């Protein structure tokens, strides 16, 4: 996990186009018509982790191996969803514990453009200031979504610095990043916020919420995976 | 009809791209809009029919 067959080239609003297939765990969650409503991350061949607010159902599909959503010829894997596991602690009012697991009906065929992201340990500590990356097909301007997968490097923010703006809206299962010239935006939800752990890309956050206009000078908020990974492991073990 | 039917559509702070319907009093019909996935206001419906049954004529 966490090691792309195709290495990404570093250096979403104000982000940049990604090297095709360089973020193999990135998936697109679409309805039966092919309409993209959220992103997600493959954690293995049978499970996808996304945001709870995305409201995924078994009628939606997981699309893996995609780069250009405007390309009808591009080879991709449309995977059906067998069951949806929304974290029962998801707070629809505070948006805390914003995580959901998707169990695929048919396993994804891992390849050069389709593989898993690593999951952190509940005790992992990713220092504030750490430069991580987020990806997705969300708006590039706050408007239709870009056809090609976007990426952006951004720093993790300490809870103290994040709260300097969001105050008490920041809860224990949330982690902030951004306010650095880039910003996740509509369509990026459920997508990954990854940081390297011993050289391997690891899921530190899940795009959740933020500025109502996707301001690049405001902290972006993500579901803190370290606070939710035990729930993830328990769910996988029991299913 | 409820006054919430007269409120403009509310995307919210979450970053999903979910299609929902809201009643547009200026046009007299329910239109689609992108909902972010959280903190929906009441003029937000999952189908045009639900919207028209709740806000039609406001």
């Amino acid at each position: 996990c966490g090691v792309p067959a195709i290495q990404p080239v570093l250096s979403i609003v104000n982000g940049e186009e990604a090297v095709p297939g360089s973020w193999p765990w990135q998936v697109s969650l679409q309805d039966k018509t092919g309409f993209h409503f959220c992103g997600g991350s493959l954690i293995n061949e049978n499970w996808v982790v996304t945001a709870a607010h995305c409201g995924v159902t078994t009628s939606d599909v997981v699309v893996a191996g995609e780069f250009d959503q405007g390309s009808s010829s591009e080879k991709i894997q449309k995977l059906k969803i067998a069951k949806v596991f929304k974290n029962s602690k998801y707070n629809s009012l505070t948006i805390n514990n914003d995580i959901t697991l998707l169990k695929l009906s048919t396993a994804a065929s891992f390849s050069q453009t389709v593989s898993a992201v690593c999951l952190p340990s509940a005790s992992d500590d990713f220092a504030a200031g750490t430069t991580c990356v987020t990806t997705g097909w969300g708006l590039t301007r706050y408007a239709n979504t870009p056809d090609r997968l976007q990426q952006a490097s951004l720093p993790l923010l300490s809870n103290t610095n994040c709260k300097k703006y969001w105050g008490t809206k920041i809860k224990d299962a949330m982690i902030c990043a951004g306010a650095s010239g880039v910003s996740s935006c509509m369509g990026d939800s459920g997508g990954p916020l990854v940081c390297k752990k011993n050289g391997a890309w690891t899921l530190v956050g899940i795009v959740s919420w933020g500025s109502s206009t996707c301001s690049t000078s405001t902290p972006g908020v993500y579901a803190r995976v370290t606070a939710l990974v035990n729930w993830v492991q328990q769910t996988l073990a029991a299913n | 009809r409820p006054d919430f039917c007269l409120e403009p559509p509310y995307t919210g702070p979450c970053e999903a791209r979910i299609i929902r319907y809201f009643y547009n009093a200026k046009a007299g019909l329910c239109q689609t809009f992108v909902y972010g996935g959280c903190r929906a206001k009441r003029n937000n419906f999952k189908s045009a029919e639900d919207c028209l049954r709740t806000c039609g004529g406001a």
